[PDB]
């Protein structure tokens, strides 16, 4: 059964400009388990993105957390880009400091 | 760490 | 106050290059303690929580053998499933299963689970009696008949009352400071004007453990179930979870709305308003 991922991008701690933090991309509710996840800063791929182990929920769908160190500012933009076989094209979600 | 062969 | 040992197992036929044929992750409650996998027949194990440094070398040697054996048996299970469902060779299929035991505060066993899924759908489940099974279709009914004619649930109960209890007891002792705890949510309401002139009120809850939580918005006397946007509870990455719920409200009506937070670490629901 094919399930499309749901994607959330958010900070470990509430953001304050100029203070080191951790950016999370949490990808849930997808099946089968193969997934491709990248994080970007100001249009450049971040090389040091850590990936949690993949696990799954009671409905058998898979979940995984990608994360990287980051320092929010008033001018930098961050994105997480996700590709799964349920999707014709990748999906990009940008960090919003309000959510 | 346990598995049951289903068939 | 209860605690569970849980393992989440996945076996993939024809994984991609570099991808596991078999992976399992083990948790106590909402804290992962290890990863096991097998890639091109090579088993590998990694600890994920600090108390695992106290395990002795024979734990990891016995576990490596169990990974090799489970990976081979799961591969063979995938091949039999392919045949019984008259599916074509060449595709990749998925076999998942969950194994758990649960104890109460006096460390007495309360229950246990064994349940399996094929290609993302229920296949067979052990019932709460720990002796009989529930199938979904005539293939899984063959499995049921084999397991019951054989008495296989006896060996599962031996695992629950042996190694499952042994490890749950030892992990709760060595990991007591992490596992026997409830961190309460730190809550607040944020306020975001919208270009149209109304307002988003976003009730936040952060820093809480375990993950289970409820967030609800309520108006003076009106029901907001269909009005609020709730995000899936999500890990912050340091052992704690975070969540929010939001409603859009007319400007000047903000004090009519209250956010209620329910969590095990609270004695009564938290009630928050903006500002
Ligand atoms: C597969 O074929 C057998 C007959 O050889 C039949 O009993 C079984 O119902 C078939 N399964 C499906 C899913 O069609
Ligand atoms: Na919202
Ligand atoms: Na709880
Ligand atoms: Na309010």
């Amino acid at each position: 059964i094919q399930k499309t991922p749901q994607i959330q991008v958010y900070s470990r701690h509430p953001p304050e400009n100029g203070k080191p933090n951790i950016l999370n991309c949490y990808v849930t509710q997808f099946h089968p388990p193969h997934i491709e996840i990248q994080m970007l800063k100001n249009g450049k791929k971040i090389p040091k993105v850590e990936m949690s182990d993949m696990s799954f929920s009671k409905d058998w769908s898979f979940y995984i957390l990608a994360h990287t160190e980051f320092t929010p500012t008033e001018t930098d933009t961050y994105a997480c880009r996700v590709k799964h076989d349920s999707m014709a094209e990748p999906k990009t979600v940008y960090w919003d400091r309000d959510m | 760490m346990f598995f049951i062969n289903t068939l | 106050g209860s605690h569970s040992l849980r393992y989440f197992h996945t076996a993939v036929s024809r994984p991609g290059r570099g991808e596991p044929q078999y992976i399992s992750v083990g948790y106590v409650d909402d804290v992962q303690f290890q990863r096991c996998d097998s890639i091109e027949e090579i088993p590998r194990m990694e600890p994920r929580a600090p108390w695992m440094e106290k395990e002795r070398p024979e734990y990891w040697k016995e576990l490596k053998l169990k990974v090799k054996n489970i990976a081979q048996s799961a591969r063979a299970n995938l091949r039999t499933l392919l045949r019984y469902y008259n599916q074509s060779e060449g595709g990749s299929h998925i076999l998942q299963w969950m194994v758990s035991c649960e104890v109460g505060p006096d460390m007495r066993l309360l229950g246990a689970h064994y349940q399996a899924a094929y290609d993302g759908s229920d296949y067979i489940t052990l019932n709460e009696d720990l002796s009989s099974w529930t199938a979904v279709d005539m293939v899984s009914q063959i499995t049921k008949s084999r397991l019951e004619s054989a008495g296989t649930a006896e060996y599962f109960r031996a695992y629950v009352e042996g190694e499952c209890l042994e490890l749950l007891h030892r992990f709760l002792r060595n990991g007591k400071e992490i596992l026997q705890r409830a961190d309460p949510p730190k809550a607040h309401v944020a306020h975001h004007p919208r270009p149209k002139g109304d307002v988003t009120l976003r009730c936040w809850a952060l820093g809480f453990y375990p993950a289970d939580i409820t967030l609800t918005w309520q108006k003076d006397e009106e029901d907001l179930t269909q009005d609020m946007e709730l995000v899936e509870t999500r890990p912050s990455g340091d052992g704690t979870f975070q969540k929010w719920a939001a409603v859009v409200v007319p400007s000047g009506e903000e004090q009519r709305y209250t956010c209620y937070v329910h969590h095990e670490g609270l004695t009564e629901p938290l009630a928050l308003k903006w500002r």
